[PDB]
């Protein structure tokens, strides 16, 4: 969050051209310094983490920036000037990070500052207290989910929450419904159900053929090739036929834009404004993750077609509905993706009030001075407030925020400290009687502890993660895309929609980016690149489902992983040569990292864990016989790493009744030591 | 035949300048347009947008003899430039840069 | 002869053109075209069962690229021009499309060095500062205030206290061109005090809202 | 049973009736392109839904490392003695415990129930 996610926020911000002459302001580079305390008479000095606890201080670091200012009056000269290292505010610092005063110290120095060499770190010091951030769960984004609400007018529904690469405060969601069959009426009884859509920023439902024509594609031979990929299927074409009958009279682009443009946040009184209003809402709020530019609108058509092609498959009964609690559809918000969300809303709020100070000060035409425009109390007191009190919002917004984050570290016993820095939280209510978000799901194998959970009203709502579970941090999809195009992947534009029936649609991070005609050789080429870490980092997951005939790739942050042992034909890849040189790490410089980079272990996500065949122990499951299976793909290290922190101090836990192991894990957290 | 038994070698040049910008004019094959039927054509930037960005308006065989609208492609040199290769009387090849891609479609 | 007139000569000649896709790094090499702008030589070998085209860089331009032929079917392609004299011309119809690809000369790491060399400057990073930079200086008169003070010393002194009747020559002068003028427009002419100017305006005229506030004075219709 | 597209404006051709020669005519509602019908039937509705999924399963499923295999039932079209079997895994699961097979030999793709 502090090396990349903060530099991008100020760099990708609109300048403030303002005005006769007019002025320029844009931000270039961000710096930080080590945490510092300003004495009573203005002499600075580095604060150590201990004084922050004793004197009820706050452990933070000052923040600077470079601003350049050019005046544009066409006065036969463009006068530019810059003020570098301008003060902005102060950011809290997580202890033992790369920006703390305790980074990379030895035990002889950690004891010299009165610090414990065993202290793990990973918490903030805010007004003397010690705060810890709880990872929040969240539904995965940029994918299509098909549910069935058995209470309302809809017989089926699709969803896709979109967000354009960490750059939007909201996330636009779009449904693609389908009305019920038993609609009591002597009119639509014969034609059938009509596919509907509920776009954002509009009041009324919209038929899909209308919103298709608003992108061009007025013809009905071109629309029905984005939605149906093979015309030898009469059963599906019959289902889409009664979708054209109601969108038959409105048969051109401009009148279509007026139809959707008539019902917005503002009903257009004139015509050109509606045709203008309907233009961007269908261009910057519809599927922003595909592309937000006004060009490349053939992609927004294919994806909207795939979203509808997938809704019909769920009605003919050819593919099963999606699961809400399947743990492969969830993401986790750590301290990174949480403080970055809170820093946007306070950097925009800092630019919104340089204008108000510039306009009031430039109408009198005197001059401009920026060091007096920056209100430094915006970022400092903004972060420090929400962290200290918990409500994830603003001070005047103590009613619209999500509460329960950022509670105080537990220091009763050393194993109650570790079990606090490793804790999840599902944001559903704390008294709802619905059992399906509380029961234990099959997909929690090896990534969340099965026994450790509190009783009372919060049963199954907070959970602790297992010992070897590892959460990903994120990366950029740029280097995989440049490799995919040079490995014979046809783009979407330069292809004919009839060469799509026997091809495997290739997704990357949620976006449809082409097709391919020989997938099985692409796959085991993508994999042997990751095994030895040339182009692709080790935390990307690559799924291939043979039946639905597609391939998915993920690179974002929040997916949960765990290492496994790679298995070839029927033998492990971990030979003895790796052990007798791994018991020597003290004076050999051979460690875990040299083990991943040699292709003997591998991180396996939850989604990827459905296309795998695991063996639980080598010497017993990989022997040729009349055998259960013969195509094992991975092997576990030790099956005892499926337990949390407080549940792995129980001797012989496989001999007790199950509710007993839950009580002790919530009871060894309050034992004196 | 020479498509199976033909061997040759020609020089390629890429001139740093041209007397005219080079663009691509693309037609749907499915229409199978007889260019011979084009006695004349008019070609003007589209007026809905009331310049270099303007979509083209092509009027063939008179104002209503034949008419198409050309819409600019999103990109043309975003990763790889496109070149026009032309044969010269000296056998050597001449390469011309593609400035833009316009999509042309038929109009009732 | 008209601006919107399109030459159809190329088409009517059935003139053919070739279309080739070229990587940017090569295209960047080509912007440095040797001599007039020749970038090398093209080699074409056709056999009974196969056909091979490739291009080889000019030795100068250097300081085998196989071709992949692409289909032009499904979309008719023609080339049209704009001269430096803005004359318009259709040179031909595209009879071939092709792509220049690497072959047995590189692997991914080699391809990667080139991407890095193209960055030179990447997306910006948050650097680590040493100690703390100075933030508060010791300025005496704020620079903005001093500029305002000078303008106020250069102004507030050209008040035309005299010309008791001559202004009226200049005021009426302006009033004939437009029936009414915003107080500010009248001030832009008379540098004398507004209060005293309003007395001169009130003496020879009346102010109408004209309908959108904007204090506006006009000559009496009598 | 299929669908008909207009040859001028590429739209959906509706069926119409003419009172002259007693023949089905397919008409358009944007233009009025015409032609006659060869099969002279319009609507069909299969309620039994007894479609055999031998027409819906793909031949590349034999590349799945998570499916059981067999040495008993060999392939008929090629004689390979290794198959991979599974269940319907679809709707119409009232009495659906059949067992479809797929040959695993490369470039055979033969499928058969039993
Ligand atoms: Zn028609
Ligand atoms: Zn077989």
């Amino acid at each position: 969050f502090i090396q990349m996610s903060v530099q991008r926020i100020v760099e990708d911000a609109p300048p403030i051209d303002l005005q006769p002459p007019r002025y320029l302001l844009k931000f270039e580079q961000i710096y930080l310094s080590k945490p510092t305390h300003w004495e009573r008479d203005g002499a600075p000095s580095p604060m150590m983490p201990n004084e922050a606890r004793l004197r009820n201080l706050t452990y933070s670091a000052p923040l600077y920036v470079d601003i350049t200012k050019t005046v544009i009056k066409e006065g036969e000269e463009q006068l530019q000037t810059q003020h570098q290292k301008t003060f902005i505010g102060k950011i809290p610092i997580m202890l033992r990070s790369t920006y703390c005063l305790l980074n990379g110290l030895t035990d002889r120095d950690l004891c010299e500052l009165n610090e414990c060499p065993l202290d793990p770190g990973g918490y903030f010091i805010i007004n003397g207290s010690e705060k810890v951030l709880i990872a929040q769960e969240k539904m995965a984004t940029n994918t299509v989910y098909v549910f069935a609400k058995k209470d309302s007018k809809y017989a089926y529904t699709g969803e896709c929450r979109s967000c354009l690469e960490n750059s939007s405060r909201p996330t636009s969601t779009i449904w693609v419904s389908m009305l019920a069959r038993g609609g009591q009426g002597a009119k639509k009884s014969a034609i059938g159900q009509r596919i509907v859509a509920t776009l954002p920023y509009i009041k009324q439902e919209v038929p899909i053929i209308i919103v298709f024509r608003a992108l061009g594609f007025v013809s009905d031979r071109d629309i029905l090739e984005h939605i149906i990929y093979d015309f030898e299927d009469p059963e599906m074409m019959e289902m889409v036929k009664p979708s054209l009958d109601e969108a038959f009279v409105i048969q051109e682009q401009n009148v279509a834009l007026n139809f959707i443009g008539s019902r917005g946040a503002k009903p257009g009184v004139t015509k050109e404004k509606r045709i203008k209003y309907a233009k961007e809402v269908l261009q910057k709020e519809m599927l922003p993750h595909v592309g937000v530019s006004d060009f490349c609108e053939t992609k927004k058509a294919y994806f909207l077609g795939y979203m509808v092609h997938r809704l019909l498959l769920a009605a003919l009964g050819r593919r099963e509905l999606d699961d809400r609690d399947h743990y492969g559809n969830k993401r986790l918000d750590l301290a990174g993706p949480l403080l970055a969300f809170l820093f946007r809303g306070m950097f925009k709020n800092l630019l919104k009030e340089v204008r108000i100070y510039a306009q009031k000060f430039i109408d009198r035409g005197k001059d401009f001075n920026l060091e007096l425009a920056i209100k430094t109390r915006i970022i400092s007191d903004g972060l420090k407030y929400s962290l200290a009190t918990g409500n994830w919002g603003d001070q005047k917004k103590a009613h619209q925020a999500r509460a329960g984050v950022s509670q105080v570290l537990n220091r009763l016993t050393f194993a109650s400290t570790l079990s606090h820095l490793r804790r999840l939280n599902s944001p559903i209510g704390r008294d709802g009687k619905l059992a399906k978000p509380r029961q234990l799901h099959n997909t929690l194998w090896g990534m969340v502890c099965p026994a450790e959970t509190p009783e009372g009203h919060a049963v199954g709502l907070v959970k602790n993660l297992a010992l070897m579970a590892y959460i990903s941090v994120g990366s950029q999809p740029s280097p995989i895309l440049e490799f995919l195009e040079e490995w014979s992947m046809e783009n979407l534009e330069e292809i004919s929609p009839a060469a799509i029936a026997d091809a495997t649609k290739i997704f990357v991070n949620g976006c449809w980016v082409g097709i391919h005609k020989d997938p099985e050789q692409l796959m085991n080429t993508l994999r042997k690149l990751r095994r030895q870490m040339d182009i692709i980092v080790s935390e990307v997951s690559m799924i291939r489902d043979i039946r639905e005939r597609e391939i998915r790739i993920y690179t974002d942050a929040g997916r949960i992983c765990r290492p496994l042992l790679i298995v070839e034909k029927q033998k492990l890849l971990l030979k003895k040569r790796h052990i007798d040189q791994l018991k020597e790490r003290e004076y050999n410089n051979y460690s875990w990292q040299d083990l991943v980079a040699s292709g003997v272990v591998e991180y396996i996500d939850t989604l990827e864990e459905e296309t795998v065949m695991l063996a639980m122990t080598p010497d017993d499951l990989q022997e040729k016989e009349v055998a259960y299976c013969s195509t094992y793909t991975h092997c576990e290290i030790h099956p005892s790493m499926i337990l949390g922190v407080c549940a792995s101090i129980i001797p012989f836990p496989d001999h007790n009744q199950s509710p007993r192991n839950t009580y002790q894990s919530a009871m060894g957290k309050q034992a004196m030591g | 035949g020479p498509s199976s038994q033909n061997v040759t070698e020609y020089v390629v040049r890429v001139p740093k300048n041209t007397t005219k910008k080079y663009n691509i004019m693309a037609f749907n094959a499915a229409d199978k347009v007889n260019f011979a039927t084009w006695n004349q054509a008019r070609l003007e930037r589209d007026l809905s947008n009331k310049p270099e960005d303007q979509p083209w308006l092509l009027r063939v065989n008179g104002k209503s003899g034949r008419k198409f609208k050309g819409i600019k492609k999103g990109g043309v040199t975003e990763n790889t430039s496109y070149y026009i290769f032309t044969q010269c009387p000296d056998g050597a090849f001449e390469a011309f840069p593609v400035h833009n891609w316009y999509n042309f479609t038929p109009l009732a | 002869a008209e601006r919107g007139e399109l030459d159809l000569t190329g088409a009517k000649q059935n003139t053919g053109v070739w279309l080739v896709k070229v990587p940017k790094y090569l295209s960047q090499q080509w912007a440095k075209a040797s001599g007039r702008g020749e970038v090398g030589k093209l080699r074409i070998a056709k056999t009974q069962g196969r056909t091979e085209v490739s291009f080889t860089l000019n030795e100068d331009l250097a300081n085998e690229h196989p071709f992949v032929l692409q289909s032009v079917g499904g979309q008719t392609l023609t080339v049209f021009t704009e001269s430096s004299s803005d004359k318009l011309s259709l040179e031909g119809i595209v009879v071939q499309r092709a792509e220049c690809r690497p072959a047995a000369s590189e692997n991914y790491m080699r391809l990667k060095r080139l991407q890095i060399e193209e960055s030179s400057k990447p997306v910006r990073l948050s650097q680590q500062l040493d100690k703390v930079v100075t933030t508060n200086y010791k300025p005496v008169a704020n620079h903005q205030y001093n500029i305002e003070y000078e303008r106020k010393k250069k102004e507030d002194g050209k008040r035309a206290r005299a010309d008791k009747q001559h202004v009226l020559d200049m005021l009426f002068s302006a009033f004939e061109k437009h029936q009414y003028y915003n107080l500010k427009d009248l001030v832009d002419i008379t540098k004398q005090p507004v209060v005293y100017l309003k007395e001169i305006l009130k003496e020879i005229g009346v102010q109408n809202v004209k309908g959108i506030h904007k204090n506006t004075w006009e000559l009496k219709p009598e | 049973v299929g669908i008909r597209f207009c040859q001028e404006c590429n739209n959906m051709l509706y069926p119409k009736e003419d009172k002259e020669n007693r023949i089905l005519l397919y008409a358009c509602r944007n233009c009025d392109y015409q032609q006659e019908a060869d099969n002279s039937c319009i609507y069909v509705n299969k309620i039994t839904h007894e479609v055999d999924e031998l027409t819906q399963i793909i031949a590349d499923v034999s590349q799945d490392p998570t499916l059981p295999r067999t040495e008993d039932h060999p392939c008929q079209k090629c004689g390979h003695k290794e198959a991979v079997f599974f269940q319907s895994h679809s709707a119409r699961a009232e009495d659906a415990m059949r067992l479809y097979y797929v040959c695993t030999a490369p470039h055979c793709g033969h499928r058969w129930t039993e």
